RNA sequence: AUCUCUCUCUAUGCUCUCUCUC
RNA sequence: UUAAUUGCGAUAACGAACGAGACCUUAACCUACUAAAUAGGGUUGCUGGCACUUGCCGGUUGACUCUUCUUAGAGGGACUAUCGGUUUCAAGCCGAUGGAAGUUUGAGGCAAUAACAGGUCUGUGAUGCCCUUAGACGUUCUGGGCCGCACGCGCGCUACACUGACGGAGCCAGCGAGUACAACCUUGGCCGAGAGGUCUGGGUAAUCUUGUGAAACUCCGUCGUGCUGGGGAUAGAGCAUUGUAAUUAUUGCUCUUCAACGAGGAAUUCCUAGUAAGCGCAAGUCAUCAGCUUGCGUUGAUUACGUCCCUGCCCUUUGUACACACC
């Protein structure tokens, strides 16, 4: 995720540029697997900044 | 000579004695005739290139730029002036052309006369702009082969250029003209011209 | 270009001083020991190290060598 | 919040700054430092980093 | 031992499709044969009045071969390219869009391009047919 | 292609529709020397005519001269639409019409007139001698008059 | 080229008579050689190339090399 | 199923895939003969492998190249590279040290690329110009 | 009149604008001769370096 | 005893100023 | 010596610390490992076509099998390695071999001390102070205006044509970006000759748009030394689109109108390899508009590998009647 910016707030200087970037991992898992146990077990251990989904069909 | 049998379709002449000897697209780059003493690996010669469209690394190193095929190089300096900055295929194709033309008039091997060609335009004696004040001041500096070479070259471009510029002439047979101009006979192409100028005015300083 | 840090020559003749015993030409040998022995936190530092390591021994294997 | 994963994570990265500058502005005298956003399925966690605990509980 | 239409040349094959479109009788042109330019992103139309339409129409018949979901924004896409804008450099614009929809009607009616059901066209058995026959006859005029 | 050598038949240089129409252009080429024949429109014309595009101006017998600039003078007949000619739609009679040589200038004149009557912009902009179309004086059109 | 775009008889007889002992035959050589200037000598060189009389080395269009026969 | 080897040939981003099988005589770039490929001029360029190692170490090979990416001229170069690696990785696993030698040697007369893929990849252009080295305007006054 | 001569070693690099390489030429013809010599452009050890001039030789580039 | 040997015009410019606590 | 207060070394200095380097980020190499209908194959089914005796080219979410390409993750890889000579033989350097690669491997990103009276209160709820504070410099609505034009500069674009232009027809890319508490990127099928409509679905993401079938290029033509089919500015007139609102063409598309402009004075910028230039594209702005920037990727040269002459810079010495420091 790029954002160029001019780094100057005023525009009056030279022509400098940063892009802030921000590299964004996805990562995914398949699972052919049972019901509760499976649920119970694919809501547990979380760690900090990392998001899990977990969607549905049967 | 020879036919090898392959369920795909391959023309005749690749066929041929193609395989046995690897000279060109159908031309010989044996002769091997440098007018002047050695100038070898300065105008390369030698490796059989196919076709005039090599991508390696030729400004990497001293001299390493010596080790291009002349057609190469004549290819390249062809390409030039804003309408072509890159676009080397149309290049290729107009030396292709070049040699074509060659071939129809006065006969020969193409490469060979291209060779005379380089030889008898690059100039002995060159002229700096040594300064003695920054003034009008200029001494007779005698030139490097490869660079020579390079001179050479690029004016015999320029002249197929010079030629262009508004003609019904398309540029390989005016190039293909001013190549055997430059080589022996006439002498009245540009390039030739230029240098004999060029060479005139260093002899008459130092 | 290729001048070498202080640092990594000051960590080589540390390396020569303390472990002349070990350490021999074989740059890959070299390499594995330098990583066994020195805690280094960059892998091209480590090469590094280890080259001027390698370098040291050849000089000292033609007559001994100052510092 | 259903909308794009990339998007969400901006999302939640703006909403964290977001949180920090509140701190940053609300908790002079509680003696604010630090933020964490912790998210759970269910509950949402937020740990505030001070130096004076008892005025942050109130 | 054999022929199909991608091993065998481009533009002698378009042309020797043509000459056979010509031939037969079926083709069903619009009322607007070389009156349009073939794409917005050209300045002039095509040249030597008769035909031209037909080449296009085996020029698709050919990119369907090659294929399997093309449909006609695609093609459009395909052909055009860049419209002089004059002082303003020259940005791609895609061909005249109706006059591909028309090509691919064309072709449908004489029934060498059917439809998919997944989007776009396909190649007909008989069109495929039709194309190793121009194949054929290609490489009869070759060698 | 034409083998056809041809021998004096053609004219070169020929006067039709008042303005001078030169020598061995390629007919659609040759017409377009005319003011409002243009380009693709004359093109259209010859071909609506049925004449062969690839032929010389001195070329042209009179018939198929006669023919083109009926096309021209009349387009309307010959399955020429809207997105076709010069004044569609149209200010005067609800027709339109693809004027030629004489008549598109002398409609501007015209158009011109009745917006200095009238002091429209456009007009007042038409009598001072500045650029209309959006731009900005600050560096365009120095040339004058 | 002050005209010279016409297929002329006597211009033909020219060329035919002229094609010949000159080795290389092109659009451009023929405008140098004054005869036809532009867009008809192309189509002269084409109806030279029917069977013979100018023989083809081009394999490739706008640029046209043809030697005679020898 | 006869053991076959995958390959591939890259320049600049033109990724080319080849596949050699054992069989009659087969060299393809993507459905169509090596007597294509695209710009006429070119056509010798991914020719020039077969004609270096000779043309009848090719009656028992089936070729077949997928080539995805760059431009033309790249994609042409990528091809030739395939079927130089392919070769050579058929030499690896089906025939003998000293037949893959020669190969080598032969191929190294010219070595464009064949059977070491290229450096040389594009340089990111920066601000303050158009280009990657080249910079903007100095205006002054 | 033609002459050529072998270079052998290079004396330097002089000029105002710099560039231009002076050299240690040596004749083919006769090798008892090592002359200073003002060559321009790229230049190395053993390349045949043809001399439209004889006799005259310059040092220092100023 | 080993140097070697380089070169010329170019005029002027008016808008301040600053310390601590031991 | 080195790109380097980078080293080696001589040593009233010794031991340091920033800075550089290292470090990160990617770009290259990994037929090595882990893996994969959201990435491609492989064989075989299921069929379609032509040869027909096996076959070639496909289509299909049929299985099953992997993982070289596509993705990433752990890792590995080069350290100047190996010689060859040169150099108080130390520091290093140039050439050759091997290597995916030997310019710090290319490019970045962070950038020290010290400042400038550089830039901005027109990023802010970051504010001191002075002012105006109710017919208000606050605030919003209506309409202009920043887009005016005798002129003078600065960027950029298009051209001055045959390597062209104009037709066909070949055909190939990588970054992106895109739906909710709103009106996105838009495919596929019919409308229109373009733009753009229209019923539908896919896609709030490796899946769908999109293989972004992108240009420039490639081949067959047509034109052919002509301010001419080069150039498309300027003008008309008309059809849509965005928007409550297009006149002072918003833009787009069709038309006609065809000027200056024959490669550019003195001047001066930019550049030493995937670079220069040509060529596009996407993004930023965005309701609508790119000639703009920012990032990709196609096409790919020529000439250096050096010197201090001009323009600066660095330190060392030197001379200063100069510290607002040569302005
Ligand atoms: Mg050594
Ligand atoms: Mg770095
Ligand atoms: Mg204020
Ligand atoms: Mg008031
Ligand atoms: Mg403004
Ligand atoms: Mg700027
Ligand atoms: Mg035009
Ligand atoms: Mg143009
Ligand atoms: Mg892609
Ligand atoms: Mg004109
Ligand atoms: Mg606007
Ligand atoms: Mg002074």
């Amino acid at each position: 995720l790029k954002i160029s910016t001019r780094k100057t707030p005023n525009g009056e200087g030279s022509k400098t540029w940063d892009t802030y970037e921000m590299r964004i991992h996805k990562r995914y898992i398949d699972l052919e697997a049972p019901a509760h146990i499976v649920k119970r077990i694919t809501q547990i251990t979380i760690e900090p900044g990392v998001d899990v989904e977990v969607i549905i069909a049967a | 000579f020879v036919p090898v049998e392959l369920a795909t379709t391959i023309p005749v002449e690749i066929q041929q004695a193609q395989q046995e000897i690897k000279l060109f697209n159908k031309w010989s780059f044996e002769d091997v005739e440098v007018k002047d003493a050695s100038l070898v690996d300065y105008i390369q010669i030698s490796k059989p290139i196919y076709v005039a469209h090599t991508a390696g690394r030729y400004a990497n190193k001293r001299f390493r730029k010596a080790q291009c095929p002349i057609v190469e190089r004549l290819t390249n300096s062809l390409m030039m002036n804003g309408r072509n900055n890159g676009k080397k295929l149309k290049a290729v194709r107009i030396v292709k052309h070049t040699l074509e033309i060659i071939n129809v008039l006065t006969d020969q091997n193409p490469l060979q006369v291209v060779v005379d060609a380089i030889i008898n335009s690059g100039p002995r004696e060159d002229t700096t702009r040594v300064g003695g004040g920054g003034a009008a001041r200029r001494q007779a500096v005698d030139v490097s082969p490869l660079r020579r070479v390079n001179q050479s070259i690029a004016l015999l471009t320029i002249g197929a250029r010079e030629a262009a510029f508004r003609n019904i002439k398309t540029i390989a047979e005016t190039l293909a003209e001013e190549l055997i101009n430059a080589a022996k006979g006439s002498s009245t192409s540009y390039a030739i011209k230029k240098k004999d100028e060029l060479e005139r005015v260093a002899k008459s300083n130092r | 270009g290729r001048v070498r840090t202080k640092t990594v020559k000051r960590a080589s003749k540390a390396l020569i001083e303390k472990y002349y015993p070990k350490l021999t030409m074989d740059f890959q040998t070299n390499k594995r020991l330098c990583d066994e022995i020195a805690t280094i936190q960059s892998k091209r530092l480590r090469n590094k190290i280890a080259g001027y390591t390698t370098h040291l021994m050849k000089r000292i294997q033609k007559g001994p060598v100052r510092g | 919040a259903i909308i794009s994963k990339k998007r969400k994570l901006v999302a939640d990265g703006v909403f964290y700054a977001e949180l920090n500058e509140f701190f940053t502005r609300e908790l002079a005298e509680e003696g604010y430092s630090g933020v964490e956003v912790r998210v759970t399925p269910t509950k949402t966690e937020i740990i505030i980093r001070a130096t004076k605990v008892q005025d942050v509980v109130g | 031992p054999g022929v199909s239409v991608r091993d065998v040349p481009a533009q002698d094959f378009i042309n020797n499709y043509a000459s056979f479109l010509q031939r037969q009788g079926k083709l069903e042109v619009p009322g607007y044969v070389d009156i349009v330019k073939t794409s917005a992103g050209n300045e002039l139309p095509p040249q030597d009045s008769e035909g031209w339409f037909y080449k296009r129409a085996a020029s698709v018949a050919r990119h369907i071969y090659l294929r399997k979901q093309v449909g006609v924004g695609k093609l459009n896409k395909l052909y055009g390219g860049a419209k002089n804008r004059g002082v303003r450099p020259h940005k791609h614009v895609d061909a005249s869009g109706s006059i591909n929809r028309k090509v691919l009607q064309s072709l449908e009616k004489l029934g060498v391009v059917e439809i998919s059901p997944k989007g776009g066209r396909r190649i007909s058995d008989n069109g495929l047919r039709d194309l190793d026959r121009i194949a054929a006859a290609t490489l009869e005029d070759e060698e | 292609s034409l083998v056809v050598q041809e021998q004096g038949s053609f004219q070169h240089i020929l006067r039709l529709l008042n303005t001078n129409v030169d020598g061995n252009i390629n007919v659609v080429y040759a017409l377009t020397t005319i003011r409002g024949v243009g380009r693709r429109y004359a093109n259209l014309v010859c071909k609506k005519a049925d004449v062969d595009l690839h032929k010389r101006a001195g070329e042209l017998t009179q018939e198929e001269l006669e023919r083109i600039v009926q096309i021209m003078q009349n387009p309307t007949h010959y399955k020429i639409p809207a997105w076709f000619l010069n004044r569609q739609k149209d200010v005067n009679d609800g027709k339109d019409y693809h004027s030629l040589a004489n008549n598109l200038e002398s409609k501007l004149r015209d158009d011109l007139e009745r917006l200095k009557k009238i002091r429209s912009h456009r007009g007042i902009r038409h009598f001072w001698g500045l650029r209309v179309r959006g731009q900005h004086t600050k560096t365009t059109g120095r040339r004058r008059a | 080229a002050k005209h010279a775009v016409v297929l002329d008889q006597d211009k033909f007889d020219r060329i035919m008579k002229e094609a010949p002992t000159y080795r290389y035959v092109s659009v451009s050589v023929l405008v140098d050689r004054f005869k036809l200037g532009g867009s008809l000598a192309r189509v002269a060189l084409r109806h030279l190339e029917n069977e013979g009389i100018i023989k083809p080395v081009s394999k490739h269009s706008k640029q046209a090399i043809y030697t005679r026969a020898t | 199923t006869v053991p076959s080897v995958q390959t591939f040939g890259k320049k600049k981003s033109a990724t080319a895939v080849a596949h050699v099988k054992a069989g009659k005589g087969l060299i393809k770039v993507n459905g169509s003969p090596i007597t294509l490929v695209q710009p006429e001029i070119l056509r010798f360029k991914v020719y020039e492998p077969l004609l270096l190692v000779g043309l009848d170490k090719f009656a028992n090979i089936d070729i077949r190249v997928k080539v995805t990416g760059g431009g033309h001229v790249s994609q042409v170069y990528a091809i030739r590279q395939a079927i130089a690696k392919g070769l050579v990785a058929y030499h690896q696993k089906f025939v003998d040290e000293q037949s893959k030698n020669e190969l080598k040697k032969a191929f190294t007369s010219y070595d464009r690329t064949l059977l070491i893929a290229d450096s040389r990849r594009p340089e990111p252009k920066k601000f303050g110009g158009r280009g990657a080295r080249s910079r903007f305007q100095k205006s002054y006054r | 009149p033609v002459t050529l001569a072998k270079v052998i070693k290079v004396l330097g690099r002089t000029g105002s604008r710099g560039g231009v390489t002076q050299v240690r030429v040596e004749f083919l013809e006769d090798t008892t001769r090592t002359i200073v010599r003002n060559v321009k452009g790229p230049v190395r050890e053993g390349d045949i370096l043809v001399l439209m001039e004889s006799e005259r030789e310059a040092r220092r580039l100023r």
